[PDB]
């Protein structure tokens, strides 16, 4: 602790995130609403707009 | 600051990776080279201003 | 992990270093985030951890 600040230790959480490519698991908190089928409607699947 | 301490380096090896053991510093910012790739180019005096 | 505080800046893409080319390398094509925060009051030994 007598140490100066840069040679002090240091916590590191990395997240290494794993494209769209599989069915996706980990999603976060958006509703999904119903499905409309044969109109022109803006459409989000899986984050993608 | 007004009698800024300038000192010439040359004739000698580099190590600069030895330079994170003398002071706590956390970054050591660079314009024009990087401080990745300072041990493979080399250059003819190096001034240090302190 | 633990890493020294002038060493965070080794954690990136593209950068080469002790750690960076001995313990943990990231890809350069990463798509991730790095989170890094100070613990000197929880890592920090006044006989030396
Ligand atoms: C600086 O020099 C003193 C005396 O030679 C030595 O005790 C100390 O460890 C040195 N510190 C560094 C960071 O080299």
């Amino acid at each position: 602790p007598t140490y100066g600040v840069g040679h002090q230790p240091y916590r590191v959480v990395v997240l290494s995130f794993e494209l769209l490519h599989a069915p996706a698991t980990v999603c976060g908190p958006k509703k999904s609403t119903n499905l409309v089928k044969n109109k022109c409607v803006n459409f989000n699947f899986n984050g993608l707009t | 600051v007004y009698a800024w301490n300038r000192k010439r380096i040359s004739n000698c090896v580099a190590d600069y990776s030895v330079l994170y053991n003398f002071a706590p510093f956390f970054a050591f910012k660079c314009y024009g080279v990087s401080p990745t790739k300072l041990n493979d180019l080399c250059f003819t005096n190096v001034y240090a201003d302190s | 992990f633990v890493i020294r505080g002038n060493e965070v800046s080794q954690i990136a893409p593209g950068q080469t270093g002790n750690i960076a080319d001995y313990n943990y390398k990231l890809p350069d094509d990463f798509t991730g985030c790095v989170i890094a925060w100070n613990s000197n009051k929880l890592d920090s030994k006044v006989g030396g951890n």
